[PDB]
Formats: C-alpha cells, structure tokens, sequence
DNA sequence: TCAATATCCACCTGCAGATTCTACCAAAAGTGTATTTGGAAACTGCTCCATCAAAAGGCATGTTCAGCTGAATTCAGCTGAACATGCCTTTTGATGGAGCAGTTTCCAAATACACTTTTGGTAGAATCTGCAGGTGGATATTGAT
DNA sequence: ATCAATATCCACCTGCAGATTCTACCAAAAGTGTATTTGGAAACTGCTCCATCAAAAGGCATGTTCAGCTGAATTCAGCTGAACATGCCTTTTGATGGAGCAGTTTCCAAATACACTTTTGGTAGAATCTGCAGGTGGATATTGAT
C-alpha cells in the first residue's frame, strides 16, 4: 500500500554517473574528493529548487508536484526551463 | 511625490528612540520599501494568475513571503503578516 | 475616526498599500487582507533593518543611521544579506576583509 | 605481447567528445526520482509527481552540474592544474554568487 | 457585417494577432491596450521564432536530418551569438552541450 | 478541455524557412516554452515602461522600447523592422 | 577620455576590494571592463530616457536600467 | 631615512579605502567618459547630476567587486598579484 | 627581542549646515450605502499516478597496478611598491540664459465592452515516414617496437 | 620508419513509434454599434542644466631605487585512470487499483462602484543640534640592527 521509505539516495549518484556529467563538462581528470562534494552542491540545489516547487503545489491546495510547479521555481531561482510546458 | 519616510520614521523611532536617520539613509530605506513591494506584489501577482485566480488575497501575499524570503525572516514576516491580520479583522 | 492602521497595530499605511496594488497592475481584483499582511510584512523588515543599523550607529557614537550603517547591518547578516544578495547600497563601501594569506608572517 | 593497454587521459578524452557529443541523460533515472522523492518528502508528505515534473528536475539538475563543471574545469586550469578539486568547484560557485 | 478577415492575415503575420491581444488583455500588463500593440508583439515574436528555426534547421541539415530535434536548437542558439546572450539563462531540455575541449587538456 | 498552443504557427513558420524540415514533439515544446518566455519578458517590460510614464494603455511604442531594451543589437534591430512594419501594414 | 580613469583610482578601486599587489597590465584591462559596463547601462538608460520622450538622461532611467541588469541600486529614487 | 617594505602601505591602504565610503573615481573625467558614451547611443542628450551620481556610485561598486572576484582567482592561482587572466578567468565564471 | 619612527584612533571644540519641526492645503483615504460577483463547497467523472512483477543485460562496484600529475623546493630575473618632485588637471564657486519639463483646455481619435455571427484552432483518427538500431567495412588514431 | 590493437566514421537497410495530415465541431475572433478615455496640438512659465570664465589646491605623472614575487626548472611519491570480472539493479513493459485532478452547478461572503466628507502626507522655511574639520596625544605597528 505504501512504498519503502527513501532513505540515503544521495549515493544514489554513483561516481561513473558524476564522472559522465563532468565529462559533458570537458573534465578529464577528477580528484578522489569531488564525487562527495558534487553530492552536497546537487543536494542544495534540489532542495532549493523542490521547496520552491513544492510551495506552488500547496499554493493550489494540489498534492501532486505538476511540471509547471517545477518550471515555475526554476523560472524563479533564475534556472529558466524550456520543453516542458505542454 | 510620495515615500515611506514618515512611516520608516515612525519605526526607528519604536526600535531606537533616541537615533536619528541621515537623507541619502531614508533614501535607502525608501528604495528597499519599494523593491519589496514590487519582489512579493510581482511574485503574488504570478501566483494568482498560474491559479487562474483573479484576486490577490493575503494567502498569496503569504504564500510569495515564503518564496521571496529566507529561512527565519521569512517564518517571522509570516508571523508578522498574519497577526496584523487578525488584529484588524478583530 | 480610524485608519486601517491603527487598526491593524501598524505604522506602515494600509490604505496607500492597498491603493498601490489596486494600481499596480497586478490583479483584476485585491482582497482587504492583502494590504495589511503586506504592510505588516513591510514594517517588519524595516524594524529589523533599523534594528541593527541603530546598533551599527551607536557603536559609531553616532546618532544618526548613515548608508554605511545600513550596509554593515546587512551584510553582516547573513538573511538581510541573502534578501538583499544583488542590491547596492549607494556610499555604503564593503565589510572591513582581507584574505588572510595577504597578511605579513 | 602485452595486451594492449592506453595511457591515462586518452580514453577520459574519447569520453569527453562522446558525452558532448550526445544529449542523454547522464544519472540513472531511477535513482534520480528515489532522490527527488526523498527530499520532497522532507517538505510535504504523501507527495505524488507528474513524471514529467522528475523529468524536468533532472533536466534542470544534469545542465546545471555540466555547467558547474565547466566552470570548476577552468578553475582548475587557471591554478595549472589538470585535475578538478573542490577547492574549483568552491571558487567557480562563489563567483557565481551561490555561495 | 463583410467577410470576415483576420488581424494576422492584415498585418501581413502567421502568428496570431487576436490571441496575442488576448493575452495582453487578461494578463493584467495595463488597463488598456493600443490596436497596434499585439500586432507589433505577434510580429516581434515570430521573427524571433523564424530566426531559431532557421538557424536550427539548418544544424539539423548538416546533421543529415530532416526533423529538428532539440539538440539542433541548442547548436543554433549557442553558436550565435545574440541567441546566446538573449537566452543566457535559459535551460534547453535534452539539448546537450557545444563540443569544447579545453587545448591544454589535449596531448602535448 | 481543450490546450491552446502557438504549435500551428510554429510550424507556419517552419514551412517557411524550411519547406522540406519537420520537427520533434519535444523541439516543438521547447518553441512554445521559448514564445511564452519572450511574451512575457516583453509584456512585462512594456508594462512597466507604461507605468513609469504614467500611462494606463499599453501602445506599439511600449512593444517597441520593450524590445529594445530586451533584445540585443542586430536582434533588436531586425524585430524592430518586423514590428513597425506589421503595424504600419496593419492600419493601413 | 577613457584615460581619465587614472591608474591611482583603479588602485583604489582594488584596494577596495581587497587587492594587495598589482600587475601593470591591469589597468587597460580595467578600463576596458569599465567601458563596457557604461555602454550597457547608458545604452539602456537612454532607451527608457527617449521613450518618456525627453532629452535629459535623469536619475530614474539610470536605475530602471541597472535594475534590468540585474544590478538594482539604493537611494537615488 | 625611513622606508616601509613593499606591501604594508599597500595593505594599509586596504584597510584605509574598505572602513570607508567615498567615491575614488574623479568627477569630471567619469562625467567626461559618460557623456561621452552615451553621445554613441543618442545626442543632444543631457544629464540630471543625480543621473551621473548613480552611473558613478554603480559603476565603483561593480569595479569593487569584479576586484574582489579578480582577488580570489588570483590567490587560488596561489599569487598576491591580480593579472588580466584572473579579472577574465572572473568575467567569464559571471557570465559577462 | 629592542630604540627609533610613522601611522592609527579617540577625543576635543567651534559652528556651518543637515536634520527635525511647523503649518498650510490639495489630494488621498475614509465613509455610508448600494450592487455584483469570484470562487469555495460539493458531487463526480476519469485520467494518470503509485507500486509491484518478471527478466534481461547494461552498468556499478571492487580490484590491481603503474603513469603521470600535483605538490614541494630552489633560485634569480625583472616587475611592481614605495617615495620624492613639480606640473596641471580637477575642484570649487559664479553668472547668464535658453532649452527642457511640466500643465490646462478641448475635441478628434482611439479603446472599451456587449451583442451577434462566423471560422480558424483543436482533438482525436486516419495516414505517412524518418531514423533508430542493426550490420559491417574503410579510415584514423594510438602505443609500443 | 612501422605493425597490431582499438575506436571511430560512413552507408546502407527497414519496420514502427512518432510525426503529419485529415475531419468536423465549436470556442473565440471578428464585425458592428454605442459609451468612455485619452492623446497631444497650441500656449504658457519657472527652472534646471549647459556654456564660459576663473582661481587654486591637491592629486597625479614622472623618475629613482630596490625588495621580493612570480615563473621556470627539478624531483618524487602517491593518486587517479585504465582494464577486467562479478553480479546487482536499472530499464522495459504491463497489470491493478484508486487517489486526486478537473469539470459543473450553486449561491453568498467578499469585493467593486459612487458620491462626499475627513484626514493626512508633501512641501519649504524656521528652529534645532550633530557631525566634521583639524589638532592633540596616547595606543599600535612597523623597521633595521643586533
Ligand atoms: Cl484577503
Ligand atoms: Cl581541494
Ligand atoms: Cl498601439
Ligand atoms: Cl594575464
Ligand atoms: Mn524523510
Ligand atoms: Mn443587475
Ligand atoms: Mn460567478
Ligand atoms: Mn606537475
Ligand atoms: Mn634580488
Ligand atoms: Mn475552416
Ligand atoms: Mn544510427
Ligand atoms: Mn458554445
Ligand atoms: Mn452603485
Ligand atoms: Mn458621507
Ligand atoms: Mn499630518
Ligand atoms: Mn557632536
Ligand atoms: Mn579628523
């Protein structure tokens, strides 16, 4: 009836996956550390951007996060997101 | 032309009684009153239309607090917003 | 005799808010809640600005609050410094820092 | 013959033009929705998603920490270094002004 | 009552000058809007459109593709300039990124 | 329910500027995103340039200023061209 | 005119900001920055100035115009 | 006679020019620069002096801390001294 | 650690001048009524969303090991800091006047809405079609000979 | 002055999931006609700024000397990349059940609309008092010689 609780999924953010996102980046080489510190960035990011979204979805008394909500928080950290407005 | 300086006047006075305000500071003040206005106003003006609601009520006026503020100035506008509320609804 | 104000325990006028979101351009219609948690909301900030900035001047043995006060009692705030991260305050100068490695020994 | 073997830094090259050279998503999906969940969750309980809105977070996240690290690459490169550290990734973000 | 002919095919545009006049009425910008105002806008909006998929089609031909695709509308707006700099915060979903590769990173 | 959309201009002008090119769904949602953006970006801007002056109507004056200060150089330039002449056309 | 943006005020300027030690090419470099920087603002500024349709560049049009670069700016309202 | 060693006036000078307020750039050559650019955009223009003030008053504070950024470029590059490459290795990270 | 200097930093006083206080008066706000209306409550029809299931293979993880990078060190060339001189640019203070803003009045022109038709835009349905993968052979590049 | 040993291009092929075209209803423009606003053209007026003149002070340009910082050159020890085997868990496709959006109707609490009367905030001189311009002297730091 209710899934499993969420727990720990900042890991969930493999290495190999960091080390493809850095490549897009045109990093070639990657010290031991970075993995770990690009998991706490990517984590305020969320939650910066998640709580925003999350403040639109109780706005509208709704509890279901729509993409719009999304795009709007975005929009409204300056992170600006086209594609998904349909 | 109209400002907030009377208002802001007023306020220093309550927090410090004996302390005064230069011109170029009052202009400060006036400029900050006025960017807020517009940053919670705009933000609440976006909420109503995204909801297809054509009043802006305080909920919105609320709900852009906590979008515009930070952490505990935010909790306290808040506070702030709603106890003016219920004062003057009284 | 009474203004919205004195109602609503506020120094910041209701009435000049209200007026100024009707005018705005901001909705068709504005509820008469809105202008007093905004007002509210108003007051506030610049209660806890004035705040500081009259803490900042009295440790300057001054009695008046000058741009620079405002700009050490926000910056020096970590949330008044966030709300206020792209703004400048004309002849408020920076905080008082220099890289550490810059000093001698 | 010993089997053959390339020098470090070759195949991080061929990995860089690959990755720029498409445009798929880089975190496993999966694991990426598990994480948005959980942090949700955090906010307001007995949340549901549009998938749509997870597909727009990684999206948003993905070209976000790409852009990061183009920034933290040339951190790292104007201290002549070759290898990214988090020293970079702390420089570019406070310039940026996120820090 | 004459036939009908639309304010686009007027002002000479296939983006939608009602619609537009529409949206400028009920998005609380000013209580009143000039006649001129959402031709102009509609006008404005679809140069801007043709600019991108010109340029984007024309990455999608040297691609040897037919169909745009969200990447060649990254490839036109990063490799033009004034694109860029209008849509410098903008985030292009499924866009990628320009192939860049740092010269002293290559081998020496 | 019924969603409006500027997908049929889009393509318009798609067919256009390249009469032998199609485009995804999702390129099509990016178009519609972009539009929405730049309406409001220069809706916005006119409002306000309305309101500095003390006007209560939005004309072709405001679009254009609005345009000048959003768009850059030749950008601006050529939408200018674009919008003076619609209106011109227009009227007449 | 450029020039009269002397090298003891960018030394200032970085003083201000922290800087302890010089290089000499900094200076045309600065100045370089500083020239663009005007060109973005005046540009912008002038544009509102000409759509109030006035000829005189006042103080308002200065901060419309820093406020739509992001670099809002207190107490000249 | 007396002589203080390169980088205690220019760190005195720091301290001096950061516990205070006043604009460091010149009037009349800011003004001179101003009108000046601004003929390129349009002409006959003039000038409120608050106008100019408010250009000044941004322009330092912006100069201020591109020189901060400029600052710490240059300390990560594990130097005391700003060159060229920090101020555009700053400008770029911006996004200008 | 030390005499021998140079520079801040607090504190002082006479007043010029910013700030606060006053009082007049349009212009907002308030007020007394009178009417409308947006949206919240309340069913309810159906999308999508949540969770689970199977299976297959793609990818994460751990391991080994060595190349090459980052860090630490050495040293001196030449750049940038500090300081003294003396010239000139900017600052500061006036004067004169015209060239802009800012304002009123009044109608022609532009816009606002409501009513009444028409038609372009939309949602599926029916069609069309790139291109994703799948196969495989030339071409390029790489690292050790 | 090359061979193996891999990875990367480049063309070709075809079915289907995704795109495009077709259909036909109807929401929302468009046409039309009154009711309200408003844009400025003509005609004034106090002021801002610009132009010009002028003195003088302090800020800057310049030349000199040298301390020390930046960059090159060198050395080495671990760290991070490359490669490979294992097996986990993501991806893919679909089922099942229902929570929770939307769509529609209904009807008041709340908001808008006028016509007037109070109340208040902006403005500019008077009155009031505070920084500040310099100057002093004691604290604090710096420098070079030991
Ligand atoms: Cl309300
Ligand atoms: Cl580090
Ligand atoms: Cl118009
Ligand atoms: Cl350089
Ligand atoms: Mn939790
Ligand atoms: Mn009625
Ligand atoms: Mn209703
Ligand atoms: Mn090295
Ligand atoms: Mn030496
Ligand atoms: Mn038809
Ligand atoms: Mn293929
Ligand atoms: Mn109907
Ligand atoms: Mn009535
Ligand atoms: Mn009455
Ligand atoms: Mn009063
Ligand atoms: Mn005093
Ligand atoms: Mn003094």
């Amino acid at each position: 009836r209710h899934r499993k609780v969420l727990r720990d999924n900042i890991q969930g953010i493999t290495k190999p996956a960091i080390r493809r996102l850095a490549r897009r980046g045109g990093v070639k080489r990657i010290s031991g550390l970075i993995y770990e510190e690009t998991r706490g960035v990517l984590k305020v990011f969320l939650e910066n951007v998640i709580r925003d979204a999350v403040t639109y979805t109780e706005h509208a008394k709704r509890k279901t996060v729509t993409a719009m909500d999304v795009v709007y928080a975005l929009k409204r950290q300056g992170r600006t997101l086209y594609g998904f407005g349909g | 032309k109209e400002s907030y300086s009377i208002y802001v006047y007023k306020v220093l006075k309550q927090v410090h009684p004996d302390t005064g305000i230069s011109s170029k500071a009052m202009g400060i003040m006036n400029s900050f009153v006025n960017d807020i206005f517009e940053r919670i106003a705009g933000e609440a003006s976006r909420l109503a239309h995204y909801n297809k609601r054509s009043t802006i009520t305080s909920r919105e006026i609320q709900t852009a607090v906590r979008l515009l503020l930070p952490g505990e100035l935010a909790k306290h506008a808040v506070s702030e917003g709603t106890k003016a509320v219920t004062k003057y609804t009284s | 005799a009474k203004t919205r104000s004195s109602r609503a325990g506020l120094q910041f006028p209701v009435g000049r808010v209200h007026r100024l979101l009707r005018k705005g351009n901001y909705s068709e219609r504005v509820g008469a809640g809105a202008p007093v948690y905004l007002a509210a909301v108003l007051e506030y900030l610049t209660a806890e600005i004035l705040e500081l900035a009259g803490n900042a001047a009295r440790d300057n043995k001054k009695t008046r609050i000058i741009p620079r006060h405002l700009q050490l009692a926000i910056r020096n705030d970590e949330e008044l410094n966030k709300l206020l991260g792209r703004v400048t305050i004309a002849q408020g100068g920076v905080l008082p820092n220099i890289q550490a490695v810059l000093l001698p020994k | 013959k010993k089997p053959h073997r390339y020098r470090p830094g070759t195949v991080a090259l061929r990995e860089i033009r690959r990755y720029q050279k498409s445009t798929e998503l880089l975190i496993r999906k999966l694991p990426f929705q598990r994480l948005v969940r959980e942090i949700a969750q955090d906010f307001k309980t007995d949340l549901r998603f549009q998938s749509a809105a997870i597909g727009a977070l990684q999206e948003a996240s993905e070209a976000y920490l790409v852009g990061l690290f183009e920034d933290t690459n040339l951190c790292a490169i104007h201290a002549k270094r070759v290898t990214i550290m988090p020293k970079d990734i702390q420089l570019a973000r406070r310039i940026r002004g996120e820090r």
